């Protein structure tokens, strides 16, 4: 199975370098193939960055100058990006993929990472439960809700009941203002499990190592 | 380099009926081997582009019979056969024939379903946040077709426009709606001066907005 996973850091401040991993499994990097960096801006253009092949042969998008190395390191199975000088322009979701000779892909690109290039700090999220005000029609459905609130930077992960309860939810992107993100996420369940049973989110925010958990409780 | 161009979809779609996508290149990309550096991707919401075609016409491994690729050196077209809701995302073309190996901007899908009224829940402040000082009061407005949708803010009847911020999902891949939050922040202060809160929907299945308030 040929996968491919970025890695790095989320947050890098202006003028200084980005840097990214792509670590291959199902594969050895000596297998011929365009080990490529893509990326996504906010708002969803694509733009190719570059690629290497062959260990040491590489090409890059004329767009970025001479501000870009890709490297590998045969013996980890890993390339490499790096992106000097960077501002806020490079704000993007960074892409590893395995491109051949005639633009087959495969199902070889990699999740994702998103790096975000800014001078702010990194902030973790303060999480409210959102518990509804009084009763209302029961032996139907009630929605609660966590809202996730002044973090810095992108992303957080919600899951409900660690992952336990995924239908019936909706995590809704963030919304940035002053430096500091804010998004909320609703989960739908039958009126006779809560308060019954207990309905916990739990939010994860890897770019300031925290993890909270908050649990719903009637008001 | 190379300009591709993709054509957006005016309309939606149901389920069932076929669709074609359009892109097109300034530059032919048939190249002296016979054949045309094209590609299709399918980002479906919240994923990683996913190669459907490449070299024009050639399905990727894996992927469903209903998509296939067609068109000249310079005008392509993807078909997508018997459109399911889970087809939904944004389709964009590569051209491969010559470095910088430009996208086109993306074409969306939108799945056309039966009208649904959405499901609107509100929620007071937590106690945890009135004691840091402030005071977010949240609206969900889930579960919804089409995706045309007012959300009014009202506190003790008077209408709120200032410290709301909206947010909007994406079409969902399994049952073709689309929800969004609304949330209201004042200080605990400004909150406490006021009794009630209510947010008002407003979408084309009700001439009356669904209305949802508390009292603090």
């Amino acid at each position: 199975e040929v996968k491919l996973s970025e890695s790095g850091p989320g947050l890098v401040k202006p003028s200084q370098s980005l840097s990214l991993t792509c670590t291959v499994t199902g594969y050895s990097i000596t297998t011929n193939y365009a080990w490529t960096w893509i990326r996504q801006f906010p708002g969803n253009k694509l733009e190719w960055m570059g690629y290497i092949r062959s260990s040491v042969i590489t090409r890059y998008n004329p767009s970025l100058k001479s501000r870009i190395s890709i490297t590998q390191d045969t013996s980890k199975n890993q390339f490499f990006l790096q992106l000097n000088s960077v501002t806020t322009e490079d704000t993007a979701t960074y892409y590893c993929a395995r491109y051949d000779y005639y633009g087959n892909t495969g199902d070889y690109w990699g999740q994702g990472t998103s790096v975000t290039v800014s001078s702010a700090k990194t902030t973790p999220p303060s999480v409210y439960p959102l518990a509804p005000g009084t009763a209302a029609l029961k032996s139907s459905m009630v929605t609660l809700g966590c809202l996730v609130k002044g973090y810095f930077p992108e992303p957080v992960t919600v899951t409900w009941n660690s992952g336990s309860l995924s239908s019936g939810v909706h995590t809704f992107p963030a919304v940035l203002q002053s430096d500091l993100y804010t998004l909320t996420s609703s989960v739908t369940v039958p009126s006779s499990t809560w308060p019954s049973q207990t309905v916990t989110c739990n939010v994860a925010h890897p770019a300031s190592s925290t993890k909270v958990d908050k649990k719903i409780v009637p008001r | 380099d190379i300009v591709i161009t993709q054509d957006e979809l005016s309309n939606p779609v149901t389920s069932g009926e076929s669709v074609s996508i359009s892109c097109r290149s300034s530059r032919s990309l048939l190249y002296k081997d016979g054949r045309t550096y094209l590609n299709w991707f399918l980002q479906r919401p919240g994923q990683s582009p996913q190669l459907l075609i490449y070299l024009m016409s050639t399905r990727a491994s894996g992927v469903s019979d209903r998509f296939s690729g067609s068109g000249s050196g310079t005008d392509f077209t993807l078909e997508i056969s018997r459109v399911k809701a889970e087809d939904v995302g944004v389709y964009y073309c590569q051209q491969f024939v010559e470095y910088p190996f430009t996208f086109g901007s993306g074409t969306k899908l939108e799945i056309k379903r039966a009208d649904a009224a959405p499901t609107v829940s509100i929620f007071p402040p937590s106690s945890e946040q009135l004691t840091s000082g402030g005071a977010s009061v949240v609206c969900f407005l889930n579960n919804f077709y089409p995706k045309d949708i007012n959300v009014k803010w009202k506190i003790d009847g008077s209408e709120r426009q200032n410290g709301v911020l909206n947010s909007w999902t994406d079409q969902d891949s399994k049952d073709s709606t689309y929800s969004m939050s609304s949330t209201l922040t004042l200080t605990k202060d400004e909150y406490e001066r006021h009794n009630s809160y209510t947010c008002e929907a407003t979408h084309k299945t009700s001439t009356s907005p669904i209305v949802k308030s508390f009292n603090r």
